[PDB]
């Protein structure tokens, strides 16, 4: 659940294989350069601390 | 620094107000009698 | 609005109401036909249109 | 605390291409058409759009 | 009606602020003071003129000139040698007669100073300046990406 | 210390790379002048998919169009940290690794 | 004199469902003002300064809502009913229904 | 795998700030910053390459 503890999570700590949602949602360009602009939610484990 | 407010986020029914007339727009309030008058020639007959 | 009429065709339309009991009286071209049924409660109760 | 990678965006120019998905945690992946990246090289590709 | 200005001269004023930090005089008097700008731009009007050479010389523009006023005389420096702080050292933008535009960030006074070699005179005044930034939502800088909006800005 | 044994940084070859100077339109026709002792790649599309390879040479092509044909001064030799202000070479490969240091 | 400026758009919130009411997990880093309004005869003009991230209810107005937050345009939300009015044949409690809806 | 480094080079980036205060292309492209250490030392990953 994003923003909230346990936002990422993994079996253990060197663990190739993760399972996670963030409510990751990317933007159109609009700008004249090259940039891939994404807006997410604040990190869980912060607010949890 | 306590003017409050503009009227955009307090007209009631969302008229949408700008500023060189002053004059707002879209938004609904009451009922319309409205009389039109069509040509003839726009009906078509029954028996068609 | 208008619909297409065949010799012994039948049409589906989409109607709209404010009331649970949807009874009345529809008119196809010049004639009127007098009809009703029984409406239930959406499960999506906000939207924006 | 996590980390969002952002590898660098590929270009399809003059061209079509499709999104395709991954296993990398919280993967998100999108298109985007009529983009024009620009660089301090200058325009990265010639077509409008 | 005109603009030029090889016809005027710098003048002494009196600061509240001065290098030992009590009121005296000073070339480098400052009576004015304008933030309206939404940018942070602020302009700052002198006593002495820059952007042109000594009032009355051969030439009368030159950028690398400041022309003020001591000792019963007017005359130059290098324009160099000026440097505007709030909280810090500002970026000056421009220059022009009595007039400049500088830009730094908030703190509670303006200090516009001038390094002579062995002595330095510097001058000050109060102003509350604080960043302000247009829209819905204040922000630290416009970022990269986001819309665009109207806003004035002193132009440069 | 330099030494670190904690953290783990990708690096893979560059992409490709725009200029404006390698090629001059001051006269109708194209021009293209890639720099002396320089491999340089060209590519347009008028027509097709032209493309063409100068080695400090100056080729033309049919289509007249500034616009039209971009260069590239390929040199796939260094590896490259991965960013958003970078492009992606066609292959899409991790190349090597390099450690983070100053570590906790 | 004036010129155009860029503005950032704040993280779009994310809408809930709520009986005759919505609730908005507001999601920000720095302080955004929001506004709404309701498009009755009764403006109920609301105003707020948000700091960081909450959750905050909203009574959605039964003919329409406004709702503005961030720089980006503003959206309208409307509502209806949903309550178990018709009955099924069988005796039923019908008058909770025409209790949640005009309970007066 | 390896630590060598002369086999990389640096990179042009697009910084939000510049001597101008308007975002702009420069050599000295940062994207990460760590601050976590309780001593308060800040670890800095700019585009650049120094050291070597
Ligand atoms: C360009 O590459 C080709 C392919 O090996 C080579 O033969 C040629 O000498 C190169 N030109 C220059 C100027 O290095």
């Amino acid at each position: 659940n994003p923003g909230a503890f346990g936002d990422i999570q993994a079996s253990s700590l060197d663990a190739t294989d993760i399972v996670a949602r963030t409510d990751i949602r990317l933007l159109k360009p609009s700008v004249k350069n090259i940039h891939v602009p994404y807006t997410q939610a604040v990190s869980g484990y912060e607010m949890w601390k | 620094n306590n003017s409050g407010r503009p009227l955009q986020e307090t007209a009631p029914f969302g008229c949408k107000i700008e500023v060189e007339p002053l004059r707002a727009t879209n938004c609904a309030y009451g009922h319309i009698p409205i009389s039109i008058d069509i040509p003839d020639a726009a009906f078509v007959r029954s028996s068609e | 609005a208008t619909t297409h009429v065949t010799a012994t065709g039948s049409i589906t339309l989409h109607f709209s109401t404010s009331s649970p009991q949807a009874n009345f009286i529809v008119s196809l071209c010049g004639k009127k036909t007098t009809c009703n049924a029984e409406c239930k409660p959406p499960a999506d109760h906000i939207i924006g249109e | 605390k996590f980390h969002t990678v952002v590898p660098s965006p590929q270009v399809k120019c003059c061209g079509s291409l499709e999104c395709k998905a991954s296993s990398k945690a919280d993967y998100t992946c999108r298109v985007f058409g009529g983009v024009y990246p620009f660089m301090w090289g200058g325009a990265q590709c010639f077509c409008d759009s | 009606i005109t603009d030029d200005f090889t016809l005027t001269s710098p003048y002494l004023g009196f600061c509240p602020y001065c290098r030992h930090s009590a009121p005296c005089f000073s070339p480098i008097k400052i009576e004015n003071v304008w933030d309206e700008s939404d940018d942070g731009s602020i302009r700052i009007q002198v006593s002495a003129q820059f952007g042109y050479n000594q009032a009355g010389t051969a030439d009368v523009t030159k950028f690398r000139y400041m022309s003020y006023d001591h000792d019963h005389d007017i005359k130059e420096d290098s324009m160099e040698k000026l440097a505007i702080s709030t909280s810090g050292p500002c970026r000056r933008l421009g220059h022009k007669g009595y007039f400049l535009l500088a830009q730094c960030p908030p703190g509670d006074s303006v200090t516009v100073s001038i390094t002579s070699g062995a002595s330095e005179n510097s001058c000050t005044v109060e102003k509350k300046i604080r960043r302000k930034f247009v829209g819905r939502e204040e922000y630290l800088f416009p970022p990269v990406h986001g819309k665009l909006v109207k806003c004035h800005v002193y132009d440069h | 210390l330099k030494e670190t044994s904690a953290g783990y940084i990708t690096m893979h070859r560059p992409g490709p790379h725009a200029y404006k100077s390698y090629l001059e339109e001051a006269s109708g026709e194209v021009y293209i002048k890639p720099p002396s002792g320089k491999n340089v790649t060209y590519e347009c599309k008028c027509g097709d998919y032209s493309t063409g390879i100068v080695s400090t040479r100056t080729k033309m092509n049919g289509c007249t169009k500034a616009k039209q044909c971009i260069a590239y001064k390929r040199d796939q030799t260094k590896w490259v940290f991965n960013s958003p202000d970078l492009i992606r070479h066609t292959d899409h490969s991790v190349q090597g690794k390099l450690h983070i240091p100053f570590r906790l | 004199t004036p010129t155009v400026c860029p503005v950032p758009l704040a993280h779009t919130p994310t809408v809930t469902k709520w009986f005759k009411g919505i609730t908005l997990h507001l999601t920000a880093t720095r302080p955004t003002l929001l506004t709404t309004r309701k498009l009755g005869l009764r403006a109920d003009a609301t105003a707020e300064w948000i700091t960081g991230t909450t959750s905050r209810n909203f009574s959605v107005g039964r003919e329409g809502l406004e709702y503005v937050w961030g720089n980006h345009e503003p959206v309208r939300v409307w509502a209806q009913e949903s309550a178990p009015g018709d009955p099924h044949g069988w005796p039923h409690e019908i008058i909770i229904h025409y209790y949640h809806r005009h309970p007066v």
